[PDB]
C-alpha cells in the first residue's frame, strides 16, 4: 500500500496475472503448482496448502492481488536509489503501464533526434531485456543506467 | 483583463487577509498560544474570512495543521460545516482540503463531527477545463480516490460517502480515475471502489453509469486513451478457458467493444477523439483481433468492391467531359484581337447523333453519382460536428472536403448547361482535379498505398505551407523586379513578363526550373535583368527549392513512425465508417454468440495466444515464495 | 545497440 | 464461414458440455466429493463426451488436477487408453495433454497403467501450419521434447517411446526441435535425445534421418536458418588439431555442408529458402570461410570471364541493330497525311553488299546467344518452382525475367524477318531496353556494383510502384484537366495538347520537368490554363516530385543494413548457381581431402582463428 | 550561361541543324556531370544532412527569437 513504487505496481501486475494464467479469479495453489511445475520444480503435496497460508493474511486460502503486493514490498527489501531515472522513466513512457515497449523506444530516439532504425532500436531492447519480454522493466532501466 | 490574471489575485489577496487577523495568521503559523489567548476572552464572529470566504478551519487547514484546526473545532464546531463562498472556489469546505493533503488524522477529526462527505465543489477553479491543472470532480470522496490514499477512501465509505454520486460534468468517481495522470494508481483504485459497490442494486452496475454526453467509464477509457485502464476493464469481461502448455484460450465479451444496437458505437468515439493517445485503444489484444476480423473478412473486399466502383465512374466522367458538345467558331479569330485563338465555342442545346445519345447515359450516370456523394457525405456532416468532421484527418479528413467540392461542381456544370451558359470550361476542369485526386481515398485499404498517402497530407499541410509562405514574400519580390526591368523594354522579342499578371507567373515559373530562363541571344538584354538573375538563381533554385527536399527529407523520418500507427488507426476507422454506412444483409454481428454455446446472450470472441515460458519472469516470484 | 543507451544516459545527466 | 470460425466454435462447445454433465465440472473443479458420490452407485457409460470427444480423463488433464485424474482411472483404467475422436483433435490421448502442462506425477501414473506412447496426434489443430501457434509433431516424446522439460523426456525413453518415430510431415523428434521458438534449449535437448539413441543401428544414425522432402535436420537448421542449432550441430564435425597459444587450428567434416554428390545442394537450400533468417547460415564459422574460398579462387575469374563474355555480346547485337537493313522511301511523304515523316521503310530481303555479310555473321551471334539463354535458363523454371524462381531476388530475381523476355525478343525478331514483316522496329527496340539492363545482373560480383543494384530493386519494387499508383491517379487529373481547357484552343500554335494520348502524356512529361511549360507568349493562352497550372506546378513537381525524394531519402537508411546482407547472401548464390551450372573440368572440389592424410574419405576444410 | 546549365535553367546548348565542334561536347559530358550530377545533387545531399544536425538547435533558437 505505502511500498510506493508505482511502476513495480505495473510490473507485479502482470507478474500475478502470470501464477492466475489459469482462472480469471486469483490465486487457488493448484495454480501456482501449475506454474512450479512449469519450472520443473515439482513440488510436493500438502507443501503448496502451507507455502500459501504464510502469506495469507485474511483466511480463505486463495490469496489475491491485495495480499500479493504485502509479500513483494516485504521482499526486495528496501532500495535508495537516486530517484532522478525513475523520474525519467516516466516521461520516456507515454502509456504508463510501467513497460517502456518495443515502439516507444523507436519514439525518443525520432524525438531525441537519433537517426535509428526500426532493428537497431530493436537491439537496444535486447541488451537491456533481462526476462526477454520485448519490453524494458523500469529495474531493467535502472539497471541499464546506474550500473555500468 | 484575463481571467488568469483574475484568479491570480484573488490568491494574493487572500495573504493579505491573512495578515490582517491575528487568528488566520495564527491559524496557519500553529502558535497555539496565540491562538488561546484569543478566543477565550471576546469569543469574535469567525464569520471574519478571507476574500476566498474561507474560514479559520479552512486556512488552518490548507497547511498541514493538526493542532490548530482542533482548537478551531472545539470553541467552535460549526466552522466544520461551513463552505467557501468565492465564484471560482463554491463549496470547497474544510473537509475536502483535509483530503486533498492526506491528512489522516484530520479526516478523523472532522468525521467526528459529521462532516458533510456530500458536498459538492462548484467553484470554478474546480470544474474540468485545459486551465485547471487538475480534475478531480465535486465529492470529497472523488478528492480521496484521486490522491492515490487508500486510507482517506475506506474512511469515507464507513461514514457514507454514497459511491454513485456524480458532479456537474455527470463524471462519477470512477470516471474521474479515468481522467488522471497516474494512470497505474487508478487501477488499484478502480478495484478499491468496487468492493463498496452496493450489492445488488435496483439500477445498472457503477461499471456502467453513463456521463452527461453520455459515456460510460469503459467508454471515457477508449476516448482518453487510458490503456492501462482499459486492460483493468478487461480483466471482468474474459473467462479463461483453458492453458494447455504455452497456450491460452480466453474468451471476450465483447459487448461494450462491439456494442451492436447504438448510435454512437464504442468504436465510433475511438477514433474520432481527439486525444491523440486514442488510437492506442485499436492495438489492445480484445480489439486488435476484433478490427483486424472486420477487415479482413468483410471490410476489405467491401472496399475494393466500392474502390472499383469509383474508378469505373471516374473514367465516365472524364469519357463525358472529352467528348463534350463544342462547334465550329465562326467569328473570325484574327479580326478580334488576334492574339486570342479561340476556334470552338459550344453547342446550344443539341444532342442529335448517335455517339452523344451513349455520351448522355454517361452523363447521366454523373449527375446521380454526384448526388449520392451529396446524399452519403451530406448527413455525416452534422452527427460528428462539422469541423471535427472535415479536420480530424483519420476518418476521411481531407477528403470529405474533395468530395463535396468535387460532386457540387458536377450539380454546377448541370446549371452551366439546360441554361446555355457560356463558360461551361471552368467547373468542369475544377471537376477533374478534384475527382481524380479523390480516387486517392480508396488508397487507405491497401498497405502499399496507404501510410504514403497520409505523408502527402501531413507535407502539403504542415511543410508546404511553411515554404509558400516564403515563397510568396520571395516571387513577389522577384516578380516585381522582373515587371520593372521589362516594362521598358520590347514584348514583342522578348514576351516573358508583359503583363503583371505574366510577370508573378513565369517568375513562379522559373524558381521551378519549369520554363527556361528568359534569354534572346539575338538582342542584347538589360544589364540589371541579369544581375537581378543570378540572385534569383541562387535564393530560388539553389537554395529555397532543395532545402526544401532538405526539410522534407528531414521531416520524412520524424513522423515515418506517427505516419505508420496513423495508418492502423485509418484502415479502423474505415472499417467503422463501413459498417454504419452498408446495410445488415452485409456485415454480419462479428463474433460468436452464446445462445447456442450456453453461457448468456452476449456475443463473444476468442483470442488465443502463445506466452513464451521464460523461466526469468517467473523465477523471482517463485523465490520469493519459497524462502 | 549499446550506442543508442549511452544518448538516453547522456540526456538525463 | 472461416476455419478460424470453425474451430472456435468446438472449443466454446466444450465448454458446454463440461458444463452439461456434473462429471466433467468435477473433473475440472477437483470437487473430489463430488466425483466420488458420482461413480459409486449407476457407474455410467463415461462414452459420455465433450464435442471434442474427450474422456473425463481428458478434462481432468487439461486442467493441473492430479487428484481428479487419479480417481478417474482407479474406477475405469480404460480411459487412459482412449483418444480425442474430432477432426482437428484427431489422437490426442490423455497422455499428450499430461505431457503438455509438464504434470510429472501424472506423467507416471499414465505409465504405470501401460499409456501407449506411441499415439500419433493426427488433428488439424496439431499439424505444421501458419495458423497453428504450436508445432510439436505427433508423438507424446515430442511432446515432452519441444517443451524444455528433462524429467518427461527421461521418463519417456524408459518406457519406450521409440525416438526414430517420425511424424506425417516426415519430421522425426530431432526435425522438431529445429523449428521450436526457444532455440537455446532445444540445442540441450539434441544432447539429451543422442544418448538415447540407438547404439550401432542397421540404419543411419538419427542425425541423419531424412524427411517427406529429403532434409536431413543439418539440412533443416539451413532452411529455417536455426544458426544456434547449427552450431551445435557442428560440434560433431570438428577436430581441434592443435592450439598455439591464441590460435586454434580446427578441421571442419565439410561433407554435409558442401554435398558433393547431390541433386539439391546444402547450399542450394539455405540461398533459396523463403526464412529470412536463411542467410544467417551464410556467415556461420565453417560455411563463411567455404563460399569465400568458392569465390576469390574460382567464383570470381570465372563470373568476370562470363561478364565480359555477355557486354561483348550485347555489343555485337546492337552494331547489328543500328546497321539494319533500310532503304530509301518512295511513296512522297507530304503526300498522305504529311504530319507524318517516315522515309526510310525497310529492305524486303537482301543482303548482297560487303559490309552486310559482316553483319550477318554478328546476326547470327545474336540468334545462338538468345537460344543460349533459352537453354540455360528454360531447365530452371521448374527445378526451383517456376514462381520462387521468378521472386526471390537473392539467386538472381527479376534479371531472368528480363533475360528471357530479351531472348525471346531477338527470337521474335527472327520471326519478323525471314516473313518480310513490316514492324521490324518494335521487338528490337524492347531487345535494347532489355538487353542492355541485364547487364545489371553481373553487378553482383562486384563490391562497388553489388549493394547498390540491390537498392534498385528494393525501390522500384517497393517504393517507385508507391509512388505511381499515387502519380497516375494525380496526372489523369491534370490531363483530363488540360484537354479540356485547349479542346476549345488552337492547336496550331499550341500544339501540347492536340490529343488525349499526348495529353496524357505532355502532362506526366511536366511532372518530372522535362518538357517546358507549355506557354506562347505571342498568343493569349485562356485564364483557365494558368489557374489549373499553378496547382500542376504544386501539386507535381514541387510537393510530390521533391516528396519522392525525400521518401526515398527516408527509406534509403532503413535498408541500407538489409541491402548490405542481403548481397553477401548473393555473391552466395550466384557461386552455387555457377559450381552447378559450369562443367567440373571446372571448380575442383573444395577441401582438403583424407585419403592420403588418412582419417577417411570425407574431404576437410581447416579453419585457423585466432581468439583473444 | 554557364552559371545557368548548372541549375538545368537553361536548356544545352545545342543546334542539331548545324555541326557543333566536338572539343565541346567532350567539355559538356564533363560539365554534364561534375556539375549537375555530382555538385548540384551534393548540394541536397549536404543541405539534407546538415538540417537535422541543427533542427534542435533551430527550434531553441527561434524560442529565444519570439521573446
Ligand atoms: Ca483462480
Ligand atoms: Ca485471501
Ligand atoms: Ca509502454
Ligand atoms: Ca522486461
Amino acid at each position: 500500500a505505502d511500498q510506493l513504487t508505482e511502476e513495480q505496481i505495473a510490473e507485479f501486475k502482470e507478474a500475478f496475472s502470470l501464477f492466475d494464467k489459469d482462472g480469471d479469479g486469483t490465486i487457488t495453489t493448484k495454480e501456482l503448482g501449475t506454474v512450479m511445475r512449469s519450472l520443473g520444480q515439482n513440488p510436493t503435496e500438502a507443501e503448496l496448502q502451507d507455502m500459501i497460508n504464510e502469506v495469507d493474511a485474511d483466511g480463505n486460502g486463495t490469496i489475491d492481488f491485495p495480499e500479493f503486493l504485502t509479500m513483494m514490498a516485504r521482499k526486495m527489501k528496501d532500495t535508495d536509489s537516486e530517484e532522478e531515472i525513475r523520474e525519467a522513466f516516466r516521461v520516456f513512457d507515454k502509456d504508463g503501464n510501467g513497460y517502456i515497449s518495443a515502439a516507444e523506444l523507436r519514439h525518443v530516439m525520432t524525438n531525441l533526434g537519433e537517426k535509428l532504425t526500426d532493428e537497431e532500436v530493436d537491439e537496444m531492447i535486447r541488451e537491456a531485456d533481462i526476462d526477454g519480454d520485448g519490453q524494458v522493466n523500469y529495474e531493467e532501466f535502472v539497471q541499464m543506467m546506474t550500473a555500468k | 483583463q484575463d481571467w488568469e490574471q483574475y484568479r491570480d489575485r484573488v490568491n494574493m489577496l487572500q495573504q493579505e487577509r491573512i495578515r490582517d487577523s491575528p487568528l488566520l495568521q495564527a491559524a496557519k503559523e500553529n502558535d497555539l498560544r496565540l491562538l488561546k489567548i484569543l478566543l477565550l476572552n471576546q469569543s469574535c464572529d469567525f464569520q471574519q474570512r478571507g476574500a476566498v470566504g474561507e474560514t479559520a478551519l479552512h486556512v488552518a487547514a490548507l497547511y498541514d495543521n493538526l493542532e490548530a484546526a482542533t482548537l478551531l473545532m472545539e470553541a467552535a464546531p460549526e466552522l466544520a460545516k461551513e463552505p467557501a463562498l468565492c465564484e471560482p472556489f463554491v463549496g470547497q469546505t474544510a473537509l475536502h482540503i483535509a483530503v486533498m493533503n492526506q491528512n489522516l488524522n484530520l479526516v478523523r477529526a472532522l468525521l467526528a463531527r459529521g462532516a458533510s462527505v456530500s458536498a459538492r465543489a462548484t467553484g470554478a477553479a474546480f470544474r474540468r477545463s485545459p486551465h485547471n491543472l487538475i480534475y478531480y470532480g465535486e465529492h470529497p470522496l472523488s478528492f480521496a480516490a484521486c490522491v492515490g490514499s487508500e486510507e482517506i477512501v475506506r474512511l469515507l465509505i464507513e461514514h457514507g460517502a454514497d459511491i454513485r454520486a456524480q458532479d456537474s460534468l455527470g463524471n462519477t468517481v470512477l470516471h474521474i480515475l479515468i481522467l488522471q495522470p497516474n494512470k497505474t494508481f487508478a487501477c488499484q483504485m478502480y478495484n478499491l471502489l468496487l468492493s463498496y459497490d452496493e450489492h445488488s442494486d435496483h439500477l445498472q452496475s457503477l461499471e456502467l453509469v453513463p456521463n452527461h454526453q453520455g459515456l460510460t467509464p469503459f467508454k471515457l477509457a477508449g476516448v482518453e486513451g487510458n490503456t492501462v485502464m482499459f486492460q483493468h476493464l478487461m480483466q471482468k469481461r474474459k473467462h479463461v478457458q483453458w492453458t494447455c502448455g504455452p497456450l491460452t484460450s480466453t474468451l471476450y465479451d465483447l459487448t461494450e467493444i462491439d456494442s451492436w444496437g447504438e448510435e454512437l458505437s464504442f468504436l465510433e468515439l475511438v477514433v474520432s477523439s481527439k486525444k491523440r493517445e486514442a488510437r492506442q485503444i485499436l492495438e489492445q489484444t480484445p480489439v486488435k483481433e476484433l478490427v483486424s476480423f472486420k477487415w479482413k473478412k468483410y471490410g476489405r473486399p467491401y472496399f475494393c468492391v466500392l474502390a472499383s466502383l469509383y474508378i469505373l465512374y471516374m473514367i465516365c466522367f472524364t469519357t463525358c467531359c472529352i467528348y463534350r458538345p463544342l462547334k465550329l467558331r465562326d467569328d473570325n479569330r484574327t479580326d478580334p484581337r488576334d492574339i486570342t485563338i479561340l476556334q470552338q465555342k459550344l453547342l446550344q442545346e443539341a444532342y442529335v447523333t448517335h455517339q452523344d445519345n451513349i455520351r448522355l447515359v454517361g452523363e447521366l450516370v454523373t449527375v446521380t453519382g454526384a448526388v449520392i456523394i451529396l446524399l452519403l457525405e451530406i448527413p455525416d456532416i452534422f452527427r460528428v460536428g462539422a469541423s471535427r468532421y472535415f479536420g480530424q484527418t483519420i476518418l476521411g479528413g481531407p477528403f470529405h472536403v474533395i468530395i463535396i467540392t468535387y460532386a457540387s461542381l458536377v450539380l454546377l456544370t448541370m446549371v452551366m448547361r439546360l441554361t446555355n451558359m457560356n463558360g461551361e470550361v471552368v467547373p468542369l476542369s475544377f471537376a477533374l482535379v478534384l475527382g481524380w485526386c479523390s480516387v486517392m481515398y480508396f488508397a487507405r485499404g491497401f498497405q502499399m498505398l496507404g501510410p504514403f498517402t497520409i505523408m502527402i497530407q501531413k507535407m502539403i499541410f504542415g511543410d508546404l505551407m511553411r515554404f509558400c509562405w516564403l515563397m510568396a514574400v520571395v516571387i513577389l519580390g522577384f516578380a516585381s523586379a522582373f515587371h520593372i526591368t521589362f516594362q521598358t523594354e520590347d514584348p514583342n522579342n522578348l514576351g516573358e513578363f508583359s503583363d503583371y499578371p505574366t510577370a508573378l507567373f513565369s517568375t513562379f515559373e522559373l524558381f521551378l526550373t519549369i520554363i527556361d530562363g528568359p534569354a534572346n541571344y539575338s538582342v542584347d538584354l538589360p544589364f540589371m535583368y541579369c544581375i537581378t538573375y543570378a540572385a534569383f538563381a541562387i535564393i530560388a533554385t539553389l537554395l529555397m527549392l532543395n532545402l526544401f527536399i532538405a526539410m522534407m527529407g528531414d521531416t520524412h523520418w520524424r513522423v515515418a513512425q506517427e505516419r505508420d500507427e496513423l495508418w492502423r488507426a485509418q484502415v479502423v476507422a474505415t472499417t467503422v465508417m463501413l459498417e454504419r454506412k452498408m446495410p445488415r444483409f452485409l456485415w454480419p454481428r462479428s463474433g460468436i454468440c452464446g445462445y447456442e454455446y450456453g453461457l448468456g446472450d452476449r456475443w463473444f470472441l476468442r483470442v488465443e495466444n502463445h506466452h513464451d515460458q521464460n523461466p526469468l519472469r517467473v523465477l523471482r516470484y517463485v523465490e520469493a515464495f519459497k524462502c | 545497440s549499446h550506442r543508442g543507451w549511452e544518448i538516453l544516459r547522456r540526456n538525463t545527466l
